[PDB]
């Protein structure tokens, strides 16, 4: 029953795409057309409100609870009648900010005719169906546009955000109690070539800034900070999200990315941590020919102090001398795998050696692997692992993992390591950041080819994910020395950042199996930094060059698997008792989500039982699925012919009876069969068996909890 | 609300109850036949002496002429874990052989193929047991056999601390009342198929039973067919009628 | 019960040997102590041996008339008795072992039969 009362003035201002309070690069300006924007005003309208630099093109951003009133008064000062449609319930057609044939009496379109001069109250309220008052944080955000000309009434700047919180924890401006910080964000598309002004301006500008000068979002420490995840494009346009370092907690769920359209409804909140310069990350590949960039300016205020314990309470720690060794090295490595299956003729005889005179055998393709020992020559095996290849192998972290990756850089071009989403040391990089301080606290990534580096760092406890949620959560990491095009050269994996199920030095994954993931990354030669050994250098036909034709440009667009451009090696044969972990990722230059049909199977995922998934890029999908069937189908998709023709699946499924294992070849067992000694499922210890870990000969401490207290 | 309602005395054979020489029990038994009860290991191993009563409703009282199933010697199993518990079955080796009565009626033997047909289908399930599997305060004096629901296996390794394998799984309502360590241990947890019956659980204590709302622990025999194979075959013929018939074999039950 | 530091100072509890309203108070004859018994019709010589006390000390701050406040006798044994299976003697902690480990508990092992 709050009194939300509001003042916005829309009115066209002269904003520069770039933050230039200095009148010196006036002259030369880059920058120089007008935009109707949004504007809060005091009561009868008399000064403007100064408005935060975050708020670029942005208008006032308004906020409420639930069972409150908003008394909103509007005055238009454009050119045009415009209108506010906003998202609530209790507003009617005489007050909705929406023109059009609504067959209704012509009355109800007062809301609409606000002449540029004229003033409006709009009564609008809410309903108490609006709060969640559960697993949802306590904000519902909502946009309210103007419903004449959605072409204009964006790319001018005619966009604002609308809160309405729940009545109780939240202060007056929305602001949480326990949150002493209001972060809003947005990210949008301002298409001048389309809108009212006709000028070729089409500039990818994140709020009217460009080349990443948007203004940094700066706050000290030992404090909580509150999210808003807000920014509509201009329709079906993405945005790339990612916090790095500090990690946040949408839906009360820990993550550390968001990639939704037409900003969506959703705000979050987390705690900060160590002081230091983060990044965020808005890598957008479909906007890149702008710039958009973003950093975090964590600073120090001393002023209260959380129960926040380094390790784990008195029980886990596991503390072990298993540092990942990681060499850069240039084996040769295909497209085609290793004596292709189904005969990857399109690429084994072209590139893949000395046929057709192209490029040749010895490439240059850097793959990140893993080490057993101190020799950067051999890992496990002489060659790969197989079921990764090109892929980086399987790596779990746990508390004291000693994640302490030795990169020896040893091709041609300085590379690095960046795991995603994860909190590092002052005296190690290992993270794409621009903080460089004192001696003490430096951080290079930069590793040249021949120089060793290791990147120590001791993951903890504050280190894991929530409960409710999967185990390991999917992680893919990534060069951080480049962006886009160290990802087309190879230089691309996942970790597993797991919860609290630390039992041995290894993590006993209770519950679970072992884990099948897919990846489907379509790159280009041009993109990766190794161009110069394809046409010009490691090449044996100057006279006729393979440019400039459709030939090679599609040789080398291609989807990959496993290092494995054709097909894969494995199939998808699971079995019964298959508490495996789903894995899927699709990287690449795309911006917008991905999907994929499955004919005959199904997965489950959020307590039901679904067909078809969706993942995202920059970050991993996780999901654990169990692989109960018996047949078999094709896993095609329905797009348009390079990536719904070729992108099937050809596997056999079979259960006789139950995990059938007693006449195939599988690695499993269910056992159910002639056991006469020790066969599986046989946990019979002198000692003890299991029980929750091994702190002690018998743990003598009882406090096992997940997380902080 | 169907409560826990007592046994008839009418349809309510097994319940070999597993009691010592002296005035106290431990655990109950499974009637099938005539040579072998199914029970848990635990209930001779790490306990006492072994004296078997089958057609036994009640411990304080007797109903007449009917409780007689004596047991000579027992012997343990090898999947059988002495700390945890993971196919705790075992076999009681009679001494002296008893007809068909009223209150001893035989059944079927179980087979591999019905273990894809039971679970899908009856996911519910009755627990016969005197109560010795929570022999705290609940000693109730009368042969009570409950009802309880079946539940996805994806709920059942977080019941309990210990990881259980697929020998046992869930067979209980959701946390909300007590529905586990329900009658004797070694206790059927028969489930009325089609026309037949065929036992399909063996309640057993994982760290004892306290606070244990969540889910309960019943084998499956099914899987067991093995077992019950090796020891009734390998052992011959019966020599002296049911002796032992046959308590003369190894420890890891053949 | 009672309890056991040595093999002289013998402690236990002052609510059993001193109690006005009673009108009971011993002398130093008929407060015997046993130690080490697994049962109590049987009685064996080869495995314990029957003690006796002779001295009693009182305590200072002995104001049961509130709510008990520190209720805790300490005798001494003269006989020179061993240490075999069924007689294990047991030490006692300090400060420098636990200055902070208030985030425990530790129980201990009270036996005893249906004596309470």
């Amino acid at each position: 029953a709050q009194l939300r009362q509001f003042y916005v003035a829309a009115q066209g201002i002269s904003w520069s795409y770039r933050p230039e309070p200095t009148n010196s690069s006036l002259n030369l300006s880059v920058t120089s057309f007008k935009k109707i924007v949004y504007r809060e005003y005091e009561p009868y309208f008399k000064k403007e409100k100064p408005q935060s630099t975050i708020s670029g093109l942005l208008g006032p951003t308004l906020y409420a609870e639930v069972g409150d009133i908003i008394k909103v008064h509007f005055k238009n000062k454009a050119d045009k009648p415009l209108s506010i449609h906003p998202q609530g319930i209790r507003y009617s057609k005489l007050s909705e900010g929406a023109s059009y044939l609504d067959h209704t009496f012509p009355a109800e379109k007062m809301d609409d005719a606000v002449a540029p001069g004229r003033e409006y109250t709009y009564e609008w309220s809410i309903s108490e169906d609006s709060g969640p008052t559960h697993d949802d944080p306590p904000c519902l955000t909502h946009i309210y546009y103007s419903h004449e000309n959605l072409i204009e009434d964006f790319n001018s700047g005619l966009i604002g955000p609308l809160l309405i919180c729940k009545k109780g924890t939240l202060t007056e401006g929305g602001t949480q109690k326990t949150f002493d910080k209001q972060i809003v964000l947005l990210f949008a598309v301002f298409d001048e070539s389309k809108s009212w002004s006709q000028s070729s301006s089409l500039m990818y500008t994140v709020n009217g800034y460009v080349n990443g000068t948007m203004p940094d979002i700066t706050v000290c420490a030992h404090d909580h900070i509150s999210w808003h995840l807000l920014g509509m494009s201009s329709g079906p346009e993405l945005f790339s999200i990612h916090f790095n370092g500090q990690v946040l907690e949408q839906n009360h769920h820990k993550v550390s990315a968001i990639t939704l359209v037409s900003a969506t409804s959703t705000t979050a909140n987390m705690t900060v941590g160590p002081e230091g310069k983060w990044i965020i990350s808005s890598l957008t590949p479909k906007h890149l020919q702008a710039g958009m960039q973003a950093y975090i300016d964590i600073k120090n205020c001393p002023k209260k102090t959380r129960n926040l314990k380094k390790i784990t309470r008195e029980q886990r720690r596991h503390m072990k001398r298993w540092e990942y060794f990681i060499a850069a090295e240039e084996v040769i490595w295909d497209y085609a795998p290793v004596i292709p299956a189904n005969m990857d003729k399109k690429y084994r005889s072209q590139h893949l050696d000395n046929f057709s005179n192209q490029i040749g055998k010895h490439y240059k393709k850097v793959m990140y692997t893993q080490y057993e020992d101190e020799s950067f020559t051999k890992h496990t095996v002489n060659p790969n692992m197989k079921e990764d290849g090109i892929l980086g192998p399987i790596i779990r972290a746990q508390v004291r993992d000693t994640l302490k990756i030795v990169f020896k850089n040893m091709a041609s071009r300085p590379y690095s390591i960046y795991p995603h989403g994860v909190t590092f040391s002052p005296y190690e990089d290992e993270v794409n950041s621009s903080f460089t301080s004192g001696r003490n606290n430096t951080m290079i990534r930069a590793v040249q080819p021949g120089e060793t580096y290791t990147y120590k760092w001791n993951i903890l406890e504050f280190d894991e994910p929530t409960e409710n949620d999967a185990q390991c959560l999917t992680r893919p990491y990534y060069s951080d020395v480049d962006i886009m095009r160290d990802i087309a050269s190879g230089l691309i994996g996942l970790l597993l950042i797991c919860k609290s199920r630390s039992l041995d030095r290894r993590g006993i994954q209770r519950a679970a199996d072992i884990e099948q993931q897919a990846v489907f990354a379509v790159f280009d030669e041009n993109k990766s930094w190794y161009l110069e050994d394809n046409i010009n250098k490691f090449c044996e036909n100057p006279d006729e060059v393979k440019r400039d034709d459709p030939k090679f440009y599609e040789s080398n667009i291609m989807s990959t698997i496993n290092g494995y451009v054709p097909e894969s090696i494995t199939t998808l044969g699971f079995c019964f008792d298959d508490t495996v972990q789903w894995h899927f990722c699709s990287v690449g230059t795309q911006n917008e989500i991905l999907t994929i049909h499955f004919t005959g199977h199904s997965f489950i995922y959020g307590k039901r039982h679904e067909d078809t998934l969706t993942l995202f890029p920059m970050r991993g999908e996780s999901v654990t699925v169990t692989m109960d069937n018996v047949g078999t189908w094709m896993l095609t998709s329905m797009n348009s012919s390079p990536r719904s023709k070729k992108l099937r699946l050809k596997f056999r499924d079979v259960k006789c009876i139950p995990d059938d294992d007693e006449d195939s070849y599988e690695i499993f067992e269910p056992p159910e069969s002639t056991v006469m000694a020790t066969r599986k499922m046989h946990d019979r210890l002198e000692p003890e068996d299991e029980e929750s870990d091994a702190d002690y000969d018998y743990q003598n401490r009882l406090a096992a909890a997940l997380g902080i207290r | 609300i169907v409560g826990g309602q007592e046994c008839k005395d009418g349809e309510c054979p097994w319940q070999a109850l597993l009691i010592n020489e002296e005035n106290e029990g431990f655990c109950g038994g499974t009637i099938l036949s005539e040579f072998y009860i199914l029970t848990a290991a635990h209930c001779l191993y790490q306990a006492k002496r072994f004296k078997v009563r089958v057609g036994d409703r009640n411990t304080e009282q007797e109903e007449g002429g009917e409780a007689v199933h004596e047991v000579e010697v027992v012997i343990k199993h090898n999947r059988f874990t002495k700390e945890t518990y993971d196919f705790d079955i075992a076999v009681l080796r009679l001494k002296t052989p008893i007809t068909f009565r009223m209150n001893v009626a035989p059944a079927c033997l179980p087979e591999r193929d019905w273990a894809e047909s039971t679970l899908m289908t009856q996911k519910t399930g009755i627990v016969s047991g005197f109560g010795r599997t929570h022999e705290k305060g609940r000693q109730s004096t009368r042969l009570k056999m409950l009802e309880v629901p079946y539940v996805d296996r994806n709920s059942c390794k977080l019941s309990s601390s210990f990881i259980i394998t697929q020998n046992m799984f869930c067979a209980g309502y959701d946390t909300k009342q007590e529905d586990a360590c329900q009658g004797d241990a070694g206790g059927p947890h028969v489930t009325r198929f089609k026309d037949t019956y065929f036992v399909t659980g063996i309640v057993s204590w994982g760290e004892g039973c306290a606070r244990k709302g969540k889910y309960g622990i019943y084998t499956k025999v099914t899987a067991f067919l093995k077992w019950i194979d090796r020891s009734m075959k390998t052992r011959g013929l019966p020599k002296a009628k049911s002796h032992a018939p046959e308590v003369i074999t190894s420890s890891p039950l053949k | 019960g009672a309890s056991l530091i040595s093999d002289r100072w013998v402690l236990t509890a002052a609510h059993c040997l001193l109690y006005p309203p009673w009108d009971k108070n011993f002398t130093e004859n008929d407060l015997l102590v046993r130690i080490g018994k697994h049962s109590r019709t049987r009685y064996e010589r080869n495995i314990e041996k029957i003690s006796m006390l002779e001295k009693i000390y009182i305590h200072p701050r002995y104001n049961w008339r509130e709510n008990l406040d520190r209720d805790i006798a300490l005798m001494k044994l003269k006989k020179p008795v061993a240490f075999s299976d069924y007689i294990h003697p047991v030490c006692l902690p300090d400060r420098e072992t636990a200055a902070s480990l208030l985030q425990a508990g530790y129980k201990g092992r009270v036996t005893g039969w249906g004596n309470l």
